[PDB]
C-alpha cells in the first residue's frame, strides 16, 4: 500500500470529541478518523490520545458508474474556483 | 367501462412512478461516488479538495 | 458579473438618451408616488403615520416593525394601478442606484471618470434605462440575475447558521418547515409545509431586529447598493418600502386575479420582482404560474383578510431560495480512479510508518496478542 | 491561507453526517406516504338478482 | 353505482408501464451484489427501500389494470393484514370465475 496522508484529524481522539457521533464506529468500537468507514482504526496514547487510521489493499463491491446527467451539475459561475484549482 | 373509470389514477400513477424512479436514481449516483471516494480513501491516495469536489 | 469593452461601449452609446429616459421615469414615478403617499397619509392608520418607535429589548435601537410601520392599501387600485406601482418599483431601484453614483460624483469631484468608466463597462448597477434593446435588456437582466445568484446564498446560510447554532424548533412540522424552507432551487417546496417557520422565527427574530449583516447580505440579493451602508435603519428603509409596494401590488393581483389576465413578459416580470423567477432558467407560463400560486399561497388567508404578512425574512429568504442554484459538479466518474499522492511514492516509508502499517496493517490481530502476551509475562516476572 | 481553510475542514464531517442523516429522512418520509389503495366494487350477485326481477321470475 | 367519469387527465411525460418496469428492472440488476438482505424486523436499506416502494407501485398499476398475478401482489403490496386479507378475497373470486366459466361452457 501507498504512502499517501488520509483525512485530516488535528492530533485528536474522536472517541472523546465534542463532534464524535459524526464519526462512524466500526466492530471494535473505535470511531474512524473521518467521515468514512473505516475498519481498521486504532488509538496510540502519547501524552494525548489520537486516532489513526492505516490504509490497507481492501475490495469494496463497485456500483456501475451512473449517467453524467444524474450527478453532473452545470451551475459553475465565473467567480467559482473548484478546490483543486484553488490547491 | 370499468377501464375507463380507474384511467386517471392510472394516468398519475405512472407519471409518479417515472418521477419516483428520476428521483432516486440521484441518490443510487452519489452513492456510487461515495463508493469510489472510500475506495480511494482506504489506499491513501484522496486528496480533501478531489472530496470537497 | 465583470466589467467587459463591449458593455461599455453599450453603456457610452446610450448614455444621454439613457439619462433622457431616467428624466422622463422620474416625473413620472414623482406623480405615482406623490398620489400613494397622500393616500397613505389620509387613510393610513395612526401609526403608520406617525411612525411609531419601536425599539430593541436588548439595546434599545429603533428599527421599523412590520405590524405598525408597514401597512397595505387594499383599496389602493382606485387611484393607482398594478402597472404604475411597479413602474415605481423599478423607478426606486434604478434611482437608488443613480442616486449612489451622483453622491459620488459631488464628493470626488473630477475624480470619479476612471470610476464611472468602471461603473459603465458593467451592467450590474447601470439603469435600466441605458438598455435601448431587446439584446441589451436581456444582457442587464443576466447581470442582475448573476448578482443575485452571486448574493443570495449568503444571507440564507447567515439565517440557518444562526437560528440553528443558537435555537432549535418547538415541533415536528417546524422542524420540517425549517429544513425544506432552505432546499436548492432544483426542488419544489410547499409553501403550507413551509409557512409555520415565519412564526418560529418570529419568536426567534423579527425584522425590527434584523442586524446589519444580514441586512448588508440581503440589500445585496435585492440588487440594492450597499456603500456607502451607514446605520442599518437607511436601508432598512429601503427594503420596507420595496415590500409594501410590493405587497399592495399583490393584494391588487389576488384580489382582481389580474396574474391570469398577465401576458407572458409581463408575469415573468412581475414575477422577477419578487425574485422567485431567474430569466436563465428560460421558465414557461406554466412554472411562473405555479411559483406565483406558491408566493401567494405562503402569503397565506391572513394577507387578504388582514393585510398581515409573514415575517418578512422568512419570506425574503423563501423567495431568494429560487435563487440557491444546486452546487456545481463538473467531470466524468471517471476521474475518481486516478489517484492525488502519487509524487510521494519516490519518498516511501520511514522506520515510524512501517511501524504503523505493521501494527495496524492485516497481522494486527496478531501483534497485539504477541504485545499483550509479552507485557503480561513480563508483568508477571515483575511480581 | 490557513485559518479558514482549517475551520472549514474542521466544518466537513459534521456537515457531511449532517446532510447524509437529511437524505435518509427524505427516503423515510418517502416511504411513509404510500399507502395500497383497495377499492371495493359491487357485488355482480345483485346485478344477477336484478336480472332475474326484470324477466319477473 | 360508481358515478361520473373522472375529469380527464394530460400526462406530463409518455411512458409505457412495460418501458417502466424494464427501467426498474436495469435499475435494480445493478446494485444486486450491493443489495444485502437482513432480517424482517432490522432496519432496511436504500436499495431495499427503492425495491419495496417500486414495485410497490407497479403491482398496484398492474392489479388496477387487471394483471392479476397474486404471487407478486402479496409480496410488494401486502404490508398490512388487510391486505393479506384483500388478497385472499381476490385470490378466491378469479378462481371462482374460472370454475364458473368452464363449466357453464361444458
Ligand atoms: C469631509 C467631511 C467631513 C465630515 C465630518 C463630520 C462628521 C461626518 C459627516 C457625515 C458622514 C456621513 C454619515 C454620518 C452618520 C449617518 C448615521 C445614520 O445612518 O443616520 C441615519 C438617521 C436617519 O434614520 P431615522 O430613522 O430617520 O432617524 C434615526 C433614528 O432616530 C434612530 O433611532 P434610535 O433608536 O437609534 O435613537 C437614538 C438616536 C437618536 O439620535 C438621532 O438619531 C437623532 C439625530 C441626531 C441628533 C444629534 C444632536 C443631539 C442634540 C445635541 C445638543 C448639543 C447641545 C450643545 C450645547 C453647547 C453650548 C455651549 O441616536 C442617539 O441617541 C445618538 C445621539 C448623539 C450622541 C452624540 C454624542 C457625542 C459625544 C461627544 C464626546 C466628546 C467629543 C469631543 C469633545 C467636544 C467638546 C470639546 O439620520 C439621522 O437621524 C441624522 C443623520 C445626520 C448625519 C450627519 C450629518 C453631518 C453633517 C456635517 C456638517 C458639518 C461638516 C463639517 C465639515 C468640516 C470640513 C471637512
Ligand atoms: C453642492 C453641495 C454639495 C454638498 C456635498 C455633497 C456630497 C455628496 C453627498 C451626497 C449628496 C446627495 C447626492 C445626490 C442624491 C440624489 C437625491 C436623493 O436624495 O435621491 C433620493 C434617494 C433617497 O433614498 P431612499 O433610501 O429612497 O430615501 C428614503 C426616504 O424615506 C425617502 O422618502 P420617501 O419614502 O418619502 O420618498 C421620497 C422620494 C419620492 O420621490 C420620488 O420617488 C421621485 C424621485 C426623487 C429623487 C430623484 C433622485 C435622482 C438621483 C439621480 C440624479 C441624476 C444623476 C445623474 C448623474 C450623471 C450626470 C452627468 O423623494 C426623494 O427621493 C426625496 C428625498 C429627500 C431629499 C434629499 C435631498 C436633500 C438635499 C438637497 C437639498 C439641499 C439644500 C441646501 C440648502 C443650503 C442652505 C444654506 O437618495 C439616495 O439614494 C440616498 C443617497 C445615497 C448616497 C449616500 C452617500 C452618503 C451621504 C452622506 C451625507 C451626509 C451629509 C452631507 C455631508 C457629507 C460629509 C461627508
Ligand atoms: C463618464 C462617466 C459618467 C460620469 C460619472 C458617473 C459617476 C461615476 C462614479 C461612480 C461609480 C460607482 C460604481 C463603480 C463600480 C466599479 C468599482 C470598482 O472599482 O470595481 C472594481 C474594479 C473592477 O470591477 P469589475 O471587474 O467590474 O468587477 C466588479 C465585481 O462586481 C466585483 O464587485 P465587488 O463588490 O466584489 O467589489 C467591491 C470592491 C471594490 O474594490 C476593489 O475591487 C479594489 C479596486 C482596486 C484593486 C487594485 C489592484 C491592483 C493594485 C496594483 C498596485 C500597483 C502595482 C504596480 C504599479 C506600477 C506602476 C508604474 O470592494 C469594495 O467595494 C471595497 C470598498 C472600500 C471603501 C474604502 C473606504 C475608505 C474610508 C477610509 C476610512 C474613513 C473613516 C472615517 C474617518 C473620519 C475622520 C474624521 O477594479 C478595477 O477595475 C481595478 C482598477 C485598477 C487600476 C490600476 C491600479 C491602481 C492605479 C492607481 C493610479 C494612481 C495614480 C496617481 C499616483 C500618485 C502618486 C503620488
Ligand atoms: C496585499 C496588499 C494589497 C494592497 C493594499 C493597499 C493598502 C490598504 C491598506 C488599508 C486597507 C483598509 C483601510 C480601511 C480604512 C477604514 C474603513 C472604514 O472605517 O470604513 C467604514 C465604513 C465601511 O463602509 P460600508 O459602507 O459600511 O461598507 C464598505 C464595503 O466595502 C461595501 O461593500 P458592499 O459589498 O456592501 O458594496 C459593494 C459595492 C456596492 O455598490 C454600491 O454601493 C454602488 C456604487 C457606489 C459608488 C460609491 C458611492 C459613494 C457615495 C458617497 C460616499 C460619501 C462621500 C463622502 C465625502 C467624500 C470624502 C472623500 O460597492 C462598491 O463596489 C464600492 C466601490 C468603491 C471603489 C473605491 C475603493 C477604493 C479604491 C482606491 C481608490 C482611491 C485611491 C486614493 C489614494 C490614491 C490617490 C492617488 O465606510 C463608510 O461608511 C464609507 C464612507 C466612504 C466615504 C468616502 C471615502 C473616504 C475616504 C477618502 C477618499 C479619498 C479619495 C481620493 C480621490 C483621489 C485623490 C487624488
Ligand atoms: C488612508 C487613511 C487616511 C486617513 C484616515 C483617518 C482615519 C481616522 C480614524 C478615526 C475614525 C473613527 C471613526 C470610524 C468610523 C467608522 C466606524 C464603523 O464603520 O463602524 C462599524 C459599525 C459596526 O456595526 P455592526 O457591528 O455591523 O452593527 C452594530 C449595530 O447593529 C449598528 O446599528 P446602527 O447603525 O443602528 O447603530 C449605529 C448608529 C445608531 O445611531 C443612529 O442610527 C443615529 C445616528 C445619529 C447620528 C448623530 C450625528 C451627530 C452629528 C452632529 C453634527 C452637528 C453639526 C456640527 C457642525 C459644525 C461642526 C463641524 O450610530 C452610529 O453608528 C452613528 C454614530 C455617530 C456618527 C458621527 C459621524 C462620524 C464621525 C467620525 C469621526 C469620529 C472621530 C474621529 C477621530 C478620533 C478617532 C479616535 O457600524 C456602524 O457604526 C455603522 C455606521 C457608520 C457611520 C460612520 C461612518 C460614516 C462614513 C464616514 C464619512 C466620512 C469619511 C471621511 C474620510 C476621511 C479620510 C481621511
Ligand atoms: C485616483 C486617480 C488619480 C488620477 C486620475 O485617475 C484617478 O484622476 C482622473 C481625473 C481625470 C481628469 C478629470 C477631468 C478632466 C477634465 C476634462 O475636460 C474636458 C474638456 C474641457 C471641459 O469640458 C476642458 O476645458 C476646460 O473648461 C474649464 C471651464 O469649464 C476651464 O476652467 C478649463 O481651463 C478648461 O481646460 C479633460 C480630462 C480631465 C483633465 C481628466 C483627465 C484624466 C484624469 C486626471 C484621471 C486620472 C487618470
Ligand atoms: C430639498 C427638499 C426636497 C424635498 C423633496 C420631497 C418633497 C415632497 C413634498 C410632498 C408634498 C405633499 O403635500 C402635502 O401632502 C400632505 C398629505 O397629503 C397634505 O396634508 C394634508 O392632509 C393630511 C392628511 O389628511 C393632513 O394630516 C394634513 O394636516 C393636511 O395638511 C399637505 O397639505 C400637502 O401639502
Amino acid at each position: 500500500v501507498g504512502n499517501g496522508p488520509t483525512f485530516s484529524t488535528g492530533g485528536e481522539c474522536m472517541n472523546t470529541c465534542d463532534i464524535q457521533n459524526a464519526f462512524p464506529m466500526n466492530d471494535r468500537g473505535v470511531r474512524s478518523s473521518s467521515p468514512f468507514q473505516e475498519p481498521n482504526t486504532a488509538i496510540y496514547d502519547s501524552y494525548l490520545a489520537w486516532t489513526y487510521f492505516q490504509p490497507m489493499d481492501v475490495h469494496i463491491e463497485k456500483l456501475p458508474a451512473p449517467e453524467a446527467k444524474y450527478y453532473q451539475r452545470h451551475t459553475k459561475k465565473p467567480w467559482d474556483v473548484s478546490s483543486t484549482e484553488l490547491t | 367501462t370499468l377501464q375507463q373509470y380507474r384511467r386517471a389514477s392510472q394516468d398519475k400513477r405512472l407519471d409518479d412512478l417515472v418521477d419516483l424512479l428520476e428521483r432516486f436514481k440521484p441518490v443510487l449516483a452519489r452513492e456510487a461516488i461515495m463508493q469510489r471516494l472510500t475506495i480511494k480513501h482506504l489506499e491513501g491516495q484522496l486528496g480533501v479538495w478531489r472530496y470537497m469536489d | 458579473m465583470q466589467g467587459s469593452w463591449s458593455v461599455l461601449k453599450k453603456n457610452c452609446s446610450n448614455f444621454f438618451p439613457g439619462l433622457l429616459a431616467f428624466a422622463q421615469q422620474t416625473q413620472e414615478a414623482y406623480g405615482i408616488w406623490l398620489r400613494i403617499y397622500n393616500r397613505q397619509q389620509k387613510y393610513g392608520p395612526t401609526d403608520f403615520v406617525e411612525q411609531s418607535e419601536t425599539f430593541s429589548p436588548d439595546y434599545h435601537k429603533r428599527f421599523h416593525s412590520q405590524d405598525k410601520n408597514m401597512w397595505v392599501d387594499k383599496e389602493l387600485c382606485t387611484e393607482v394601478s398594478q402597472k404604475e406601482v411597479a413602474r415605481l418599483m423599478t423607478y426606486k431601484l434604478d434611482m437608488w442606484r443613480m442616486a449612489h453614483c451622483a453622491g459620488a460624483l459631488l464628493a470626488t469631484g473630477g475624480y470619479a471618470i476612471p470610476f464611472g468608466l468602471f461603473w459603465l463597462a458593467n451592467d450590474t448597477w447601470v439603469p435600466s434605462s441605458f438598455n435601448l434593446t431587446g439584446e441589451e435588456l436581456r444582457a442587464w437582466r443576466e447581470a442582475q440575475d448573476l448578482y443575485r445568484y452571486r448574493s443570495a446564498p449568503s444571507y440564507l446560510t447567515d439565517t440557518k447558521w444562526h437560528f440553528d447554532f443558537h435555537a432549535y424548533p418547538w415541533n415536528e412540522t417546524q422542524e420540517r418547515a425549517w429544513d425544506d424552507l432552505f432546499e436548492k432551487n432544483d426542488v419544489r417546496r410547499d409553501p403550507k409545509v413551509v409557512r409555520p417557520a415565519a412564526e418560529m422565527y418570529d419568536g426567534f427574530i423579527k425584522f425590527e431586529l434584523i442586524r446589519r449583516k444580514s441586512l448588508r447580505h440581503l440589500c445585496r440579493s435585492m440588487n440594492i447598493p450597499t456603500f456607502p451602508m451607514l446605520a442599518r435603519l437607511c436601508n432598512g428603509t429601503r427594503v420596507r418600502d420595496y415590500w409594501n409596494l410590493a405587497w399592495c401590488e399583490d393584494y391588487m393581483v389576488i384580489t382582481q386575479r389580474l396574474h391570469e389576465s398577465m401576458t407572458d413578459e409581463e408575469l415573468y416580470d412581475y414575477a422577477w420582482r419578487r425574485y422567485l423567477a431567474p430569466y436563465d432558467k428560460n421558465l414557461n407560463r406554466e412554472q411562473l404560474m405555479e411559483r406565483v400560486e406558491d408566493y401567494f399561497e405562503f402569503l397565506g388567508p391572513d394577507f387578504v383578510a388582514h393585510g398581515k404578512a409573514p415575517n418578512l425574512v422568512i419570506l425574503t429568504n423563501y423567495v431568494l431560495g429560487y435563487y440557491n442554484d444546486p452546487a456545481y459538479l463538473e467531470g466524468d466518474i471517471s476521474e475518481l480512479d486516478k489517484n492525488d499522492y502519487d509524487h510521494l511514492a519516490s519518498w516511501g516509508k520511514d522506520a515510524f510508518l512501517r511501524r504503523l502499517e505493521f501494527e495496524n496493517g492485516p497481522l494486527r490481530d496478531q501483534v497485539e496478542a504477541h504485545t499483550q502476551r509479552l507485557l503480561a509475562e513480563r508483568a508477571a516476572i515483575a511480581k | 491561507d490557513i485559518m479558514v481553510p482549517s475551520f472549514v475542514y474542521n466544518k466537513l464531517p459534521v456537515i457531511h453526517f449532517l446532510q447524509e442523516k437529511r437524505a435518509e429522512q427524505k427516503l423515510r418520509r418517502v416511504l411513509d406516504e404510500t399507502y395500497t389503495e383497495w377499492t371495493e366494487e359491487l357485488d355482480q350477485a345483485h346485478v344477477t338478482d336484478a336480472i332475474t326481477r326484470s324477466l319477473n321470475i | 353505482y360508481k358515478g361520473e367519469v373522472p375529469p380527464h387527465y394530460t400526462r406530463k411525460s409518455s411512458a409505457t408501464i412495460e418501458q417502466v418496469e424494464k427501467e426498474i428492472d436495469a435499475l435494480l440488476g445493478g446494485a444486486e451484489k450491493l443489495r444485502k438482505t437482513s432480517t424482517d424486523d432490522q432496519p432496511m436499506d436504500k436499495l431495499t427501500l427503492m425495491e419495496r416502494c417500486l414495485r410497490h407501485a407497479l403491482w398496484s398499476y398492474h392489479k388496477e389494470e387487471g394483471r392479476y398475478d397474486f404471487d407478486q401482489i402479496g409480496r410488494w403490496v401486502v404490508y398490512t393484514p388487510e391486505d393479506e386479507v384483500k388478497l385472499a378475497q381476490l385470490k378466491r373470486e378469479v378462481e371462482a370465475k374460472e370454475k364458473l366459466a368452464a363449466l357453464r361452457k361444458r
